[PDB]
């Protein structure tokens, strides 16, 4: 019945500084006989069940620092994080339970924010043992960057290619706060001994220009 | 009005 | 010591069943409602209903009604969970939940959580290719190499590089779902250059639903 929409989906803050989600109720939280939000906060690290954070919109669970606040009103809340650590990299969530069922928002992923650093890159042809197999994997590999957002594009030949790519993000590294990336171009074998220049080709917003990695057979 | 709270029977 | 113990790990198949445990602790199991809550991927927690362990009661949200049953075992203050016409959206972390607050009916305690994954793909084990540390020196002075581990099902696989010795610069990468039901990833890491000649890297991948142990060497 009640959807629940948080803002924005990803959110990136600086060490120290101040970190701020919203999330928006479809009816109204606020019960008016008793002057209560009925609207929680969560809290999930990588690889963990959420914990509860902030209960009643602003009431803080026991054992959850100062520096979490919560606030808000009926369709419209806010969780404050005022001067962030690095152990509060995480996914939020907002939950209402003024009615039953009881619904969550979609997340939103809280993550150290830093100066920009642009990609190593790095280019593997297949091997040969996967020669037999009948398929050949070009494997792009963007080292310890920041931001995320990245573009990576490849050309046989010059030919850019659409379809037969993946992609494979890691989380934001702990010591350094950057990012890595792998991109895998898949061909059947029956058309990798065709072409002699295979490239792929790196946007980022450390570069002005692309970054252009190739080999040839 | 809310719905019966689930948390303690 | 409270804290709420999952079952294992589950792989099924569309159509199947799944059964998801979940033992209480540290409270007083029949004083609090236990509840089911799910996530799957890109998908935001998701409320499956509740089981009253004193009674044996439950609710379920209409979404739920006629797939879920939840009961109870208070001889060993344990919870079930158990969904049946399993499809691809059924694919998710499945958390046990109970709440204490009076009145709010949000979760201060949750399980470790069960991975649920529902597939018609069938146990297979990955090959395991080199990334050899290519035809020129030039990675920056420091060299990068790793392991591309393909085609198997299901998660998780397992890499080390030379017997879990070699952690730092290593980058494991998530695997991809690919359009075979597949899955696949590759594991990287970044290296002294000086020492291609010198040190001998392998990398150690373990799938255990199908008894995969294979060490490959990865030489220039």
């Amino acid at each position: 019945d009640i959807q629940m929409t948080q803002s924005p989906d990803s959110l990136a803050v600086s060490l120290g500084e101040r970190a701020t989600i919203n999330c928006k109720s479809s009816e109204s939280l606020l019960y008016d006989s008793n002057n209560k939000n009925y609207l929680a906060w969560y809290q999930q690290k990588p690889g963990q069940p959420p914990k509860l954070l902030i209960y009643w919109a602003s009431t803080r669970e026991s054992g959850v620092p100062d520096r979490f606040s919560g606030s808000g009103s009926e369709t419209d809340f806010t969780l404050t994080i005022s001067s962030l650590q690095a152990e509060d990299v995480a996914v939020y969530h907002c939950q209402q339970y003024f009615s039953t069922p009881w619904t969550f928002g979609q997340g939103t992923k809280l993550e150290i924010k830093r100066t920009v650093a642009a990609p190593s890159v790095f280019i593997f042809p297949p091997s040969d043992e996967q020669l037999k197999s009948g398929t050949a994997s070009v494997v792009c590999l963007l080292n310890n960057f920041y931001p995320r957002e990245a573009k990576v594009q490849w050309k046989v030949d010059n030919a850019l290619q659409s379809g037969n790519s993946q992609e494979s993000v890691t989380e934001q590294d702990s010591k350094d706060s950057t990012y890595s990336l792998s991109s895998t171009l898949t061909l059947s074998k029956a058309d990798y001994e065709k072409h002699k220049v295979y490239a792929c080709e790196v946007t980022h917003q450390g570069l002005s220009s692309p970054v252009t990695k190739s080999f040839n057979r | 009005s809310p719905s019966s709270a689930k948390s303690r029977l | 010591q409270v804290q709420l113990v999952q079952s294992g790990a589950e792989v099924k198949k569309p159509g199947a069943s799944v059964k998801v445990s979940c033992t209480a602790s540290g409270y007083t199991f029949t004083g609090y409602y236990l509840h089911w809550v799910r996530q799957a991927p890109g998908q935001g927690l998701e409320w499956m209903g509740w089981v009253n362990p004193r009674s044996g009661g439950t609710s379920y949200p209409p979404k739920f009604q006629g797939r879920v049953t939840m009961t109870r075992d208070t001889s060993i203050n344990t919870a079930y969970m158990d969904l049946t016409w399993l499809t691809s959206d059924d694919t998710a972390v499945y958390y046990c939940a109970v709440g204490r607050i009076p009145d709010v009916t949000a979760f201060d305690i949750w399980g470790q959580g069960t991975p649920v994954t529902v597939s018609s793909a069938s146990t297979k084990g990955p090959s395991v290719f080199p990334l050899a540390p290519s035809s020129k020196s030039t990675s920056g002075g420091t060299a990068a190499l790793g392991c591309l581990v393909k085609d198997y099902f299901p998660e998780p696989v397992t890499v080390s590089w030379n017997s879990g010795a070699l952690t730092s610069g290593v980058h494991t990468f998530p695997a991809v779902l690919q359009s075979s039901g597949l899955y696949s990833l590759s594991s990287v890491v970044t290296v002294p250059s000086s020492s291609l000649g010198t040190q001998t890297y392998i990398c150690n991948v373990n799938h255990k639903p199908s008894n995969t142990k294979v060490d490959k060497r990865v030489g220039s």
